[PDB]
């Protein structure tokens, strides 16, 4: 693959959400991605609307998530009171979501789960993604390079035979 | 385009109620007017097909 | 009424703004539940922005079911739908194909 | 299949919901599910969460 920054900016929000679970330097997150928060805690969301355009000559995978935090209360913690929504859409997608947050089994000691969708925006179209808070943004899409085979293994690599 | 012959797109008009022995596609074909899609599209496409109009 | 199964075909609007489902149908949330004997689903517009195709960035999709003798569907709606005037049904056997060349009606 | 409890209790709530749909000694539910019902009518349904381990 080869990534491509999408262009997107923020501002009056937070945008370095980090967990202990995706550890780099410290507590980090996602390298492609950017976990949104509001600008404060408890803050509130603002409505925001960002687009990206694939100028390219191939397909572009669009990849982004929504947090479904353990408690309500993180949820208004992290975005703000008030209800959640996120429509992504393009010519081929025309889609909503919605924070379900609620307790599940800690999974690297966070109870809350980050469901992670993807499409594949076609040449000259445009991906909209229009959002207030539980939104994992995309910060650069991918582009397939060739041919390859893939292979699941459990042995040795040998580049001898 | 084939499932436009049961929504009734204006390419469609002259289809509403067709009836068939061999059904052709065309690349050109359009199921829509109004952008948007079908859900589990090609299922209902295949019952199209055998349908006999 | 008849005795072959039954083509019924509805349709949901994801508008572009939520002030235009507003102004269409009405602040609130919409919910359509297509019921049957067979059939159990429900719809939810999705009111967001899109990159306009053909000029109107809303959205109307549209979703189908087979409906079997003797049954009934029941809609039950309260905006963004999109309805069904008349059914549809199937007549017989049919050949379905792809092509990009002339009819011979000769050949 | 072998069936074993799930160790799940409630309370301010009821348990007992059942239907004349499925005919028992009267009208009754699923043997192996209890149908959740308010406290009492219209009485807001506590927010919960249980858990069952394999
Ligand atoms: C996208 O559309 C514009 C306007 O029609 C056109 O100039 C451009 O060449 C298109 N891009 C591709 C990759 O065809
Ligand atoms: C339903 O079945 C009954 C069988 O007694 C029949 O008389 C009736 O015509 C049927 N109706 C439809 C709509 O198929
Ligand atoms: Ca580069
Ligand atoms: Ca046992």
């Amino acid at each position: 693959i080869d990534k491509e920054a999408m262009g997107f900016t923020y501002s009056g929000i937070r945008t370095n959400g980090a967990t202990s679970a995706c550890r780099r330097s410290g507590s980090s997150f996602y390298a492609e991605m950017k976990w949104l928060l509001s600008n404060t805690d408890n803050a509130a969301f603002p409505q925001m609307t960002k687009s990206y355009k694939n100028t390219r000559k191939s397909p572009a995978l669009i990849v982004w998530g929504i947090h479904h935090s353990v408690s309500t209360a993180e949820q208004t913690k992290l975005y703000g009171s008030g209800n959640k929504l996120v429509t992504v859409g393009s010519s081929n997608y025309q889609q909503s979501f919605v924070p379900s947050p609620g307790a599940r089994p800690q999974v690297n000691g966070l109870s809350g789960r980050i469901d992670f969708h993807w499409l594949m925006l076609n040449p000259n179209d445009t991906v909209t993604f229009s959002f207030n808070g539980a939104f994992i943004a995309p910060d650069r899409a991918s582009f397939l390079r060739g041919k390859s085979m893939g292979i699941q293994s459990g042995v040795q690599v040998d580049a001898n035979c | 385009g084939l499932l436009g012959t049961i929504t009734g797109p204006p390419q469609c008009d002259q289809f509403l109620e067709f009836s068939a022995d061999l059904i052709i596609e065309r690349r050109e074909g359009s199921d829509v007017c109004y952008p948007g899609k079908f859900v589990n599209e090609e299922a209902l496409r295949q019952i199209l097909r055998e349908s006999g109009g």
